[PDB]
């Protein structure tokens, strides 16, 4: 579904 | 390995009225997308996500659905949106498409246009001729061709090809090409092409003789 | 303006190779997902393939996995799709599309197609032949005329009718496969004044034997 | 305004029953086309598919 | 709102990596340089500085595998042995940067009460500090050394470098790690330096009212404010969209804008606590009277070598 996709 | 099954084939509607079409999938789908295909041209997204408008997509359209059930609905019809609409399912890869849906502009019945031509010298010098019959510019499809030589039926060598709807008038045509060889050509005088159509009671008839 | 084009089609015997490929321009290549999405001749879409930008995650369907290979060239702006061991099944029209967003699973910029034949059966050009009204046939406010493709093979033949109508009212009909060749035929209704006082001819074109019969349609 | 709220309602809605509330709230401010589009946004409310009603209610 | 957001940013955000890329790795260099093999060392100040400069320019060092990543939209190019690594190696330079920078402030407040402390200070205690520092650092790192893998997003047809939490209990998770850079990020440092740079203003203030006392003590007080003030400037947003993010995954805030525009301000605040990264040499190393003339010296390094 969403995910933290972000580096930091 | 989802399979996506859309629901009618063929409609027609007239311009004004409200369209609605299905698409059934097998399983639980995530998301459905609609497209639209015009003959000759490339496909175009109308709707993204089940339920989202694409951008540039008129606002008549619009998506529906959830589960295994999935609609694509227009408004108000219009003479550009008659094309073959088309359902593509994602809940996993690979991706899978639709059977289609062919939404017909539905118009004014129109008696056929007939003309008849005899085999060119060309060909009749090639070995075989081959009677053709053009049936132009008339509306539903539903149109019933015979061919009499000499007042006999000839139903044995027989090819038709109907057009899809014309975008200028949505008007349908048809040809209807009879392949003789050169030897029965040549002992019979009067070919005749009979169209009979829901607009008429009594056929249409062409014919000629070689007598001309 | 986004604009992709595929080229590499043709002709092709069964279980040969053929590389299709597609260019893009009008947007950053390298940052958006690119499918191959092939549509069989009078039938329905399919989706062939899949390529994420940098070409870490691939997908292939599963008539095609395994046979075919999707590959991507970024400083090009290329999209490659190498096709191996074809079957009758895969004659189609191949496109590139994408949904420019991120690659996500739908195609919202449609690519222009290539066409792929995939049949051992020669490459003949067409017989053209014109067909006029015969005498006794009176002349109206216009007059229907035809020109009758026969025995041509493979498929996309083009009937223009470039002189005294230019589309004026053009019925092409669609092809029919009778003893492994194809036939056709293109009616064109143009007003009394073109004909015959004027010349109209039709000039069927076939580019897979890349042919080209001009018939200029004379009264008989 | 009141519509306004009631079309936040489908978006921010936790299930079909919430969806319900607020179509119905929305019928009784059209009766101080839309009345039939309702009508039937309310059965598909009714019918629990959740999702397919925001959409619809959305519309 | 439902509609799908907006990707129109990702255009400007690998090439402004690239240039905080270039800057701090040049500035960090800069003081690395004029400490590592140039006379300098033996102070405890100087080695924090010096160990701070090593964790800015190590962490702009993997700015240019972020702009990669975002130019190609997410899809994750070297691999997830690559994405554990340089993952971990971001988050702990990030911690060891800022406990860094409050390992100073305290450093700072404990010189400024002690009058009489040498600046030796038991050198040997800061090379006992310095790995308990890199240690802890470590140990925060430890969730982004667990979670930071490649998962394949269908949905995006990209396999891309995300914390890869157990995905039944995703959301959870997010929260719980969001709170935790908040914590051991921002809520405890900012606590320290806070309280280090009130302390250090209210001595300073007793000690040097009169005169020129009165302005280089002004000057130096406008310096520890500028520190907070910094790392302040290029961290509260940042943490703010992280604690705005959390609350998302609780479900206390659902609304489909707020969370489109916590994604897409999400990377700017992240190069923003990057570019704190690249501003603090100028804030520590630079401001010393005998930088200038020690810049002079080496700009004029190789016409005496001639």
């Amino acid at each position: 579904d969403r995910v933290y996709i972000h580096p930091f | 390995d989802i399979v996506l099954t859309q629901s009618p084939a063929i409609m027609s509607a007239s311009p004004g009225e409200k369209v609605t079409m299905t698409c059934s999938a097998s399983s639980s789908v995530t998301y459905m997308y609609w497209y639209q295909q015009k003959p000759g041209s490339s496909p175009r997204l109308l709707i993204y996500d089940t339920s989202n408008l694409a951008s540039g997509v008129p606002v008549r359209f619009s998506g529906s659905g959830s589960g295994t059930s999935y609609s694509l609905t227009i408004s108000r019809m219009e003479a550009e949106d008659a094309a073959t609409f088309y359902c593509q399912q994602w809940s996993s890869y690979p991706l899978t498409f639709g059977a289609g849906t062919k939404l017909e502009l539905k118009r004014a019945d129109a008696a056929p246009t007939v003309s008849i031509f005899p085999p060119s010298s060309e060909q009749l010098t090639s070995g075989g001729a081959s009677v053709v019959c053009f049936l132009n510019n008339f509306y539903p499809k539903d149109i019933n061709v015979k061919w009499k030589i000499d007042g006999s039926e000839r139903q044995n060598g027989v090819l038709n090809s109907w057009t899809d709807q014309d975008s200028k008038d949505s008007t349908y045509s048809m040809s209807s090409t009879l392949t003789l060889t050169k030897d029965e050509y040549e002992r019979h005088n009067s070919y005749t092409c009979e169209a009979t159509h829901k607009t008429s009671t009594s056929p249409i008839v062409k014919s000629f003789n070689r007598n001309e | 303006d986004v604009q992709l084009v595929e080229s590499g089609g043709g002709l092709v015997q069964p279980g040969g190779s053929r590389k299709l490929s597609c260019a893009a321009s009008g947007f950053t290549f390298s940052g958006f997902g690119m499918h191959w999405v092939r549509q069989a001749p009078e039938k329905g879409l399919e989706w062939v393939a899949y390529i994420s930008s940098g070409s870490s995650l691939i997908y292939y369907a599963d008539t095609v996995k395994g046979r075919f290979t999707i590959s991507r060239d970024n400083p090009k702006n290329t999209l490659f799709l190498q096709m191996t061991s074809l079957r009758s099944e895969d004659t189609a029209m191949y496109f590139c599309a994408t949904s420019l967003y991120y690659g996500t699973p739908w195609f919202a910029y449609w690519g222009q197609g290539t066409l792929v034949t995939v049949s051992a059966a020669k490459t003949t050009p067409p017989s053209v032949y014109p067909l006029a009204p015969g005498c006794g046939d009176t002349t109206g406010s216009s007059v229907t005329l035809g020109c009758l493709v026969k025995g041509y093979f493979p498929e996309s033949v083009t009937v223009t009718w470039n002189s005294g109508s230019l589309s004026s009212s053009v019925h092409t009909f669609p092809a029919l496969l009778q003893s492994g060749l194809y036939t056709m035929s293109s009616s064109v209704t143009v007003p009394s004044s073109t004909w015959p006082s004027q010349t109209v001819t039709c000039s069927v074109a076939h580019p897979a034997s890349s042919t080209t019969v001009d018939k200029k349609l004379e009264p008989s | 305004e009141t519509l306004n709220d009631n079309l936040k309602v489908i978006e921010k809605a936790d299930n079909a029953a919430q969806v319900k509330d607020a179509l119905t709230k929305m019928r009784a401010a059209a009766l101080d086309i839309l009345v039939g589009q309702i009508d039937d946004a309310l059965k598909l409310a009714n019918e629990g598919k959740v999702k397919e009603a925001q959409a619809a209610a959305e519309q | 709102c439902s509609q799908k957001p907006s990707d129109k940013h990702l255009d400007a955000i690998p090439i402004l990596y690239y240039i905080i890329f270039v800057i701090g790795f040049l500035v960090n260099i800069v003081v690395v340089t004029l400490f590592c093999c140039q006379k300098g060392p033996k102070k405890v100040s100087s080695i924090y500085i010096f160990n701070l400069a090593v964790a800015d320019l190590l962490l702009l060092a993997t700015l240019p595998l972020w702009a990669t990543y975002y130019s190609y939209r997410y899809d994750w190019l070297f691999g997830p042995v690559m994405c554990k690594v340089f993952g971990s190696f971001l988050t702990l330079n990030m911690f060891a940067s800022i406990f860094f920078i409050t390992c100073m402030s305290v450093d700072r407040y404990q010189s400024v009460i002690y009058p009489f402390l040498s600046q030796r200070r038991n050198p040997w205690q800061a090379s006992y500090i310095v790995p308990l520092v890199w240690c802890m650092a470590c140990l925060s790192s430890l969730p982004t050394f667990y979670f930071r893998d490649v998962r394949t997003i269908e949905y995006l047809g990209v396999n891309a470098c995300i914390m890869a939490f157990p995905p039944e209990k995703y959301a959870q998770w997010a929260a719980g790690i969001a709170l935790m850079k908040n914590i051991l990020g921002f809520i405890i440092p900012l606590i320290f330096i806070a309280t280090c740079y009130f302390g250090i203003r209210k001595h300073l203030l007793k000690t040097n009212s009169y005169g020129k006392n009165r302005i280089t003590r002004d000057q130096v007080l406008k310096m520890a404010a500028a520190v907070v003030l910094a790392f302040i400037i290029c961290w509260l947003p940042f943490h703010v969209l992280t604690f705005l993010d959390a609350l998302a995954w609780m479900g206390v805030i659902n609304s489909c804008e707020v969370i489109a525009v916590i994604d897409l301000a999400l990377p700017f605040a992240i190069l923003l606590g990057f570019t704190n990264s690249c501003v603090n040499p100028f804030l520590y190393c630079f401001v010393g009277n005998r930088f200038q003339q020690k810049l002079r010296s080496v700009f004029r390094v190789p016409i005496t070598w001639l």
